[PDB]
């Protein structure tokens, strides 16, 4: 009997969100090279299957808030942002053997263009095996 | 920061007072993080969680710093129930314009009653070699497809094949899908990896 073991671990900094915009803003933990990203590794030879539910925030909804107003934000499993990481439910992962299965988390800011506005938030990632 | 988890699904047998879980900071920076048990269940087709005083977790708060591997004891107060598979969860919880995330980590906890095993070891196969229970015994509908689980252990399915998660035992769970291909047949055929290896297991229709 072999006894699997899993490496787990281990920011998305929009810039700055005061004012107003009319683009898309961007951020991602999705890369070695784009600054780091969450990821999972496991020692068996059989794949290992695992969860990954995020939040909604400090506030349930996803906004970052001033500490001082609100911005919306959302984290998505894709550069497209099709797929959603929608609140507390799970997303599907699998493992393939020797290898680091990533965790991508892509965030966006929907453009603000008109009613101007640190901003601080904080995402509860469960990894569930 | 990053965490060795092993084993990643531990087991307390029923000849056994405690198990042992093994957390490492293979990062470069310190870490603190807080160690709870939740007992687990799947009543009305959901997963539910709830406080428990049968798993005992030492230390609950530790400081792991870089390199440090810290052993985390799960203990078990009293003798368990006869014949019966316990359900929790052991849940690791990293304590730290911008969203930062935080790391919450979980893992199956299995513990046993007198009569019936993990069957990952040659003493708790041989307890259930004699349980005509002591395994998955799962049947199947369809509404989505639902996983009735007879038997008095829990089934981890990776894939359903028309030919050849978690269904705790004496439990049912629903997934969402096949339902043509599932009212073709008779029999359904599930990866299930509970076990010493992976191995087909015969789902038969309600």
């Amino acid at each position: 009997h072999h006894s699997t073991g899993c490496t787990v671990g281990g920011t998305l900094n929009f810039g700055k969100t005061s004012g107003t915009w009319n683009n898309v803003l961007t951020a991602e933990v999705a890369s070695a090279a784009t600054g780091g990203n969450i990821s999972v590794t496991c020692d068996g030879t059989d794949p290992v299957d695992f969860t990954v539910a995020i939040d909604g925030g400090e506030r349930t909804d996803r906004t970052l808030k001033n500490t001082a107003d609100v911005v919306a934000y959302n984290v998505y499993r894709d550069a497209a942002r099709t797929n959603l990481y929608v609140v507390n439910q799970p997303q599907q992962f699998t493992t393939v053997s020797g290898q680091a299965t990533a965790v991508p988390i892509f965030g966006a800011i929907a453009p603000n263009t008109g009613t101007p506005k640190d901003y601080k938030d904080t995402l509860l990632v469960t990894v569930n095996f | 920061a990053t965490f060795l988890i092993w084993p990643i699904y531990p087991k307390i047998e029923a000849n056994e007072k405690a198990t042992a879980v093994w957390l490492q900071n293979t990062g470069k920076t310190d870490a603190m993080v807080q160690i709870r048990v939740f007992k687990w269940n799947q009543d009305g087709l959901k997963d539910n969680y709830s406080e428990q005083s049968e798993i005992i977790p030492s230390p609950p708060v530790a400081k792991i710093k870089a390199g440090e591997k810290h052993m985390l004891r799960l203990t078990k107060s009293v003798n368990l129930p006869d014949g019966k598979e316990q359900s929790y969860r052991l849940i690791v919880d990293e304590l730290p314009s911008k969203v930062s995330f935080q790391m919450r980590y979980s893992i199956p906890l299995f513990a046993y009653g007198k009569g019936i095993g993990s069957g990952l070891t040659e003493e708790s196969q041989k307890l259930n070699a004699k349980n005509a229970l002591a395994k998955p015994v799962l049947q199947w509908s369809v509404r989505e497809l639902y996983l009735k689980n007879n038997g008095q252990k829990f089934a981890r399915l990776s894939a359903l094949k028309t030919s050849k998660g978690y269904v705790l035992s004496n439990s049912t769970v629903k997934f969402a899908i096949t339902a043509h291909e599932l009212a073709k047949t008779s029999k359904i055929y599930g990866v299930d990896s509970s076990g010493i290896k992976q191995e087909l297991i015969e789902i038969t229709k309600m």
